[PDB]
RNA sequence: GGGAGCCCAUGGUUGUGGGUGAGUGAGUGAUCCUGUACUGUCGAGAAAAGCUUCGUGAGCGAGGUGGCGGGUCCGCCCGUA
RNA sequence: GACUGUGUGGUGGAGUUGAUGCGAGUGAGAAUGCAGGCAUGAGUAGCGUGUGACGGGUGGGAAUCCCGUCCGCCGAUUAUCCAAGGGUUCCAGGGUCAAGUUUGUCUGCCCUGGGUGAGUCGGGUCCUAAGGCGAGGCCGACAGGCGUAGUCGAUGGGUAACCAGUUGAUAUUCUGGUACCGGCUUGUCACCGCAAGCUGCGGAGGGACGCAGUGAGGUAGCUCAU
RNA sequence: GUCCGAACCCACUUCAGUUGAAAAUGGAGGGGAUGAGUUGUGGAUAGGGGUGAAAGGCCAAUCAAACACCGUGAUAGCUGG
RNA sequence: AGUUGGUGAGCGAGCUGUGAUCCGGGGGUGUCCGAAUGGGGAAACCUGGAAUGUCCGGAGUAGUGUCCGGUGGCCCUGCCCUGAAUGUAUAGGGGUGUGGGUGGUAACGCGGGGAAGUGAAACAUCUUAGUACCCGUAGGAAGAGAAAACAAGUGUGAUUCCGUGAGUAGUGGCGAGCGAAAGCGGAGGAGGCUAAACCGUGUGUGUGUCAGGUGUUGCAUGUGCGGGGUUGUGGGGGCCUUGUGGUUCUGCUGCCGCAGGAUUGGCCAGUGAGAAAUGUUGCGUGAAGGUGAAGCGUCUGGGAAGGCGUACCGGAGUGGGUGAGAGUCCUGUAACUGUAAGCGUGGCACUGGUGUGGGGUUGCCCCGAGUAGCGUGGGACUCGUGGAAUUUCGCGUGAAUCUGGCGGGACCACCCGUCAAGCCUAAAUACUCCUUGGUGACCGAUAGUGGAUGAGUACCGUGAGGGAAGGGUGAAAA
């Protein structure tokens, strides 16, 4: 298995459920079950006492967003391979090759 | 040959209870020790760990209570404890 | 004994065969005779089958 | 700190040596943990672990993996 | 060592420190002990080790052991409610 | 006709209608049919030998729990301790859904924690019996059968400790007092020397043995007491 | 392999039970009770075989051939559906 | 970029990017039981090394009790010593540790043992059926296999398997039943070794052998190793006419010839069954991965994937997720790419390792023996003893050997075919305990596995063995 396209400290915006077109950030991340929490949305309460904090929602119902002209514009992303140096763990070098997130819709 | 043997791996935690703590009246220490080892070997454990002098070492086993819980009937393991007598002042720490 | 030292000739199993013809299981043993032999050096008993004992193949 | 490759940089006696205090080190948290203290709860295992790492570096050595220094 | 009621008191269904006093005589009497004794008896009532002693078909072993009273430490595993 | 509405509601919450073909685990009331649920008998029979009464306490609740006092019962056992077997039921605290042939504040129930201490007790580390297994071996088409040397196998032999006290729960185990046995080691005295000793190996002695009966000398116990 | 009679072993009569307290017992009596006695522990004999002071008795609560699995969805001119 | 498994959360950590968890591959550790293997044992327990310095090495103690590690089960087999009664000698004994074995396993294979219920409307032959079960024993497949074959007048040319022939010819208490082969059509497609003559090489022993030669020159038996040889209108050996890869230039046979010889050609041939088996270089990849296209706006709704409007991608519209029915939200999919690594694997080159015959002749020599046959008692063949070939087991008897043997359904003759009694052989065939991907006019919790959950569990039985039941809150525990 591998991570998932939306990491933590990502900003994302809401486009399914009672919340859609708010915008946050994403707060965590629960990959084995492909859910996330971004702040100010799903406000619920917990256990312990009230505790009136964020439920985690799909992360297929959020998508990130970039600011283009001035108006926040749902994107998708890719992937481009850029060469990297891994340190093994004792410390040496070796030249290989990572991959590196880019939003669509703004090449 | 590899795995160092230390003292200190028969000897597992100390017993904590009421009877443990009456007993430390008498210079008595009550461990849960490996249950593959004998009094010689308890003893001269003891002895090098705490550079105490050992006057006796007596050994119970003691059976690992079951419970029948959801999935059945579960049994807590088996324990053998050291009930070790100390000489008269030499005291033993064991927080 | 029903098996020699030598060839392992076997008893074999087939059928007496009445008037009636109501088979039943039967078993032809081979003959086997136990007789001294010296083999190499060493005096020992052998049970050897009378095919053997003719050939030759058993030594005594 | 927790140990790590750094284990082969030393030398068998020594390792020897961590091995010692690494199981009193445990004996004494196994003691705490009987008697009520013990809050760091992880070092328990990890102490545990960093002893599976000096096993593993001295064998590694005596079988020849790594070329003993 | 054990064994009753007297103590400022205790603590009031409580235990502490002192307060323990006596120890014997006779009768009776075993399924126990002497005792695998003794007597009777035919149906004729395990084995092996420990043990005592005897050598040597084996090795060890030095001129060192083996004995008798005295001192120190060691004495395992399982069961134990 | 099997059945049905492209009528109209209710419940419900994710599928499914008509046409025309295609394929069937395609239709149930019976098999003393199978599984589950539930009636009938019926608030009926039974509640497993018996002696309980009362005062007080606890509690939301008491004939059925606790304490006390009367009374009754067992006593070659309704007492006490083991073996076999069971396996935590033992103790303390919390609990009253279930279990307990009623109730239940109670429990051999549930939950949590705790509890079993041995050189001498009972087994192993020692010994063999019956019997089992069995190096080689002999026998048997194969599979296997038997058995030597051996090696296991108590229900037997051998084997050194008693009294007192203590805990909510352990006691020839812990503690006190006083012993004993085997090792190791040490002090001292005496003694050896083909010819010390030790360990093996066997010889012999011993272990070592029935049933029945009487008597004698004792002690445990019991009874009585100026 | 005496007599009377507890334990112990048995199971003659009777009553009760007979959806039992109990898939063989209980109450009252009854036979043996030093013997061919009874009992504990461990062991041996295994299904056309074992064992039987012999009743076809017993061999894990139904034995004129145990139990389990397999051949197997045996077969049934019969009964049911 | 999160993470310390699940049932089933918060602590205390590590990763705080020094890159973890995670994924592939390879190592380390691996208590005790189990073939279980030091010895014992009621599997998961117990107990050890005669006395000496202790079984050996280490740790600990004044020392013994102790600790850690190593060592030794049994059987077969190799090597060395010894050799009983006893003489040869063997058994045996003592070393050494050379190799192999033990046990497990779902189906399929081979060899052997071998029912009954059942059917025949009873039943015994027969059937069931060589089935069930059992014993031995493999391999990745096994077995079979290179004509002692078929055919029938020409011919075919190892074996296995499939389809036909054919439910035929037959067989059968001629009952119930059973049941071929040739031929033809396909799948797949190899043929190779050996024994024997004959020639080189020692021990139960010479007295006859131009350079040479001695009572022996090298003379006689029969071994172990080399060549040689391998077939059927016969072959091979022998006897000869020739031919070996160009030679440094060694002994022998005859100063002819034969053989050893050596970097070098070499037609070739190779890790195969093929009389054998040892390094470097060329391919796409499986295990992991990498890249992976393209939608918004409104409406109703708790929620949009729905409605309405309007665009886009498509080598991608197979799916499955997402709060309701998504080609463009997610996972992916198409397409391409990477594979470091593998014991990697397959194939190529190189290294490296191994190596010719044709013609004539028949005086001679060889061509697989307790075998083939024959008798008898059984078994398999369509064939149930018969007119009984062919094949097979037990017991007797017992041949020829090329002008010979065997087969062509008794047998004989001729004719045709073939050459047994030695061995090895890939492929087409059988199977799935397992691994990966995928599928279903398959089931959907009384169904489908006994088992969607603590399921071979609870529970029942002394034991073998038998053997269940229990799924669903919601979009989110809110
Ligand atoms: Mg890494
Ligand atoms: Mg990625
Ligand atoms: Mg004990
Ligand atoms: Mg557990
Ligand atoms: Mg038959
Ligand atoms: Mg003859
Ligand atoms: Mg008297
Ligand atoms: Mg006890
Ligand atoms: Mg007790
Ligand atoms: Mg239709
Ligand atoms: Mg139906
Ligand atoms: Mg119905
Ligand atoms: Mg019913
Ligand atoms: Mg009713
Ligand atoms: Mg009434
Ligand atoms: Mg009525
Ligand atoms: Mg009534
Ligand atoms: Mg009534
Ligand atoms: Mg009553
Ligand atoms: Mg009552
Ligand atoms: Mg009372
Ligand atoms: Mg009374
Ligand atoms: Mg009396
Ligand atoms: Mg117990
Ligand atoms: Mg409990
Ligand atoms: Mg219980
Ligand atoms: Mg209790
Ligand atoms: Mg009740
Ligand atoms: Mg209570
Ligand atoms: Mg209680
Ligand atoms: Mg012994
Ligand atoms: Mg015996
Ligand atoms: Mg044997
Ligand atoms: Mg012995
Ligand atoms: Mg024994
Ligand atoms: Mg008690
Ligand atoms: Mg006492
Ligand atoms: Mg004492
Ligand atoms: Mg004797
Ligand atoms: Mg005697
Ligand atoms: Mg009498
Ligand atoms: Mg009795
Ligand atoms: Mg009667
Ligand atoms: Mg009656
Ligand atoms: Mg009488
Ligand atoms: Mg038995
Ligand atoms: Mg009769
Ligand atoms: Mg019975
Ligand atoms: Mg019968
Ligand atoms: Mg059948
Ligand atoms: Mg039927
Ligand atoms: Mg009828
Ligand atoms: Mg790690
Ligand atoms: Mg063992
Ligand atoms: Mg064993
Ligand atoms: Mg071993
Ligand atoms: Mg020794
Ligand atoms: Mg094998
Ligand atoms: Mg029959
Ligand atoms: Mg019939
Ligand atoms: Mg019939
Ligand atoms: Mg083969
Ligand atoms: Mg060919
Ligand atoms: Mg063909
Ligand atoms: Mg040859
Ligand atoms: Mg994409
Ligand atoms: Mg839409
Ligand atoms: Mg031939
Ligand atoms: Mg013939
Ligand atoms: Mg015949
Ligand atoms: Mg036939
Ligand atoms: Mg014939
Ligand atoms: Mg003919
Ligand atoms: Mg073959
Ligand atoms: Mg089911
Ligand atoms: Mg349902
Ligand atoms: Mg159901
Ligand atoms: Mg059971
Ligand atoms: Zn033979």
């Amino acid at each position: 298995m591998k991570s998932l396209k939306i990491k933590k400290g990502d900003r994302v915006k809401v486009i399914a459920g009672n919340d859609k077109g708010a915008i946050g950030e994403v707060l965590s991340v629960d990959p084995a079950r492909e859910r996330v929490v971004v702040e100010g949305v799903n406000i619920r309460k917990h256990h312990g006492g009230i505790i009136s904090s964020e439920a985690p929602i799909h992360v297929s119902n959020v998508q990130l967003v970039t600011k283009i002209d001035g108006k926040d514009v749902v994107t998708r992303v890719g992937y481009r391979r850029v060469d990297v140096t891994k340190r093994r763990p004792d410390g040496s070098e070796y030249a290989a090759q990572r991959s590196v997130r880019y939003l669509k819709k703004e090449e | 040959e590899l795995k160092i043997r230390d003292p200190r791996d028969i000897i597992l935690a100390p017993v904590v209870s009421e009877k443990s703590y009456g007993l430390l009246d008498q210079n008595t220490y009550t461990f849960v020790v490996k249950p593959t080892a004998n009094k010689t070997e308890i003893k001269i454990a003891i002895e090098q760990i705490f550079g105490v002098k050992v006057t006796s070492v007596n050994t119970m086993n003691r059976k690992g209570k079951v419970r029948r819980t959801r999935t059945g009937v579960g049994k807590r393991p088996d324990t053998k404890r050291a009930i070790v007598t100390v000489a008269e002042g030499d005291r033993i720490d064991i927080f | 004994a029903a098996v020699c030292d030598i060839c392992a000739k076997r008893p074999g199993f087939g059928h007496n065969v009445p008037w009636s013809k109501k088979k039943t299981n039967r078993r032809w043993s081979p003959n086997i005779q136990r007789v001294r032999v010296v083999e190499n050096g060493t005096h020992k008993r052998m049970n050897v089958c009378t095919s053997c004992l003719k050939a030759g193949r058993v030594s005594r | 700190k927790l140990s790590a490759a750094e284990l082969r940089q030393l030398s068998g006696e020594e390792l020897r040596n961590k091995v010692r205090e690494l199981k009193e080190e445990l004996f004494g948290l196994r003691f705490q943990s009987a008697t009520g203290q013990l809050e760091n709860t992880a070092r328990l295992r990890e102490v545990r672990k960093d002893i599976a790492r000096v096993y593993t570096v001295l064998q590694e050595r005596n079988l020849n993996i790594v070329d003993d220094p």
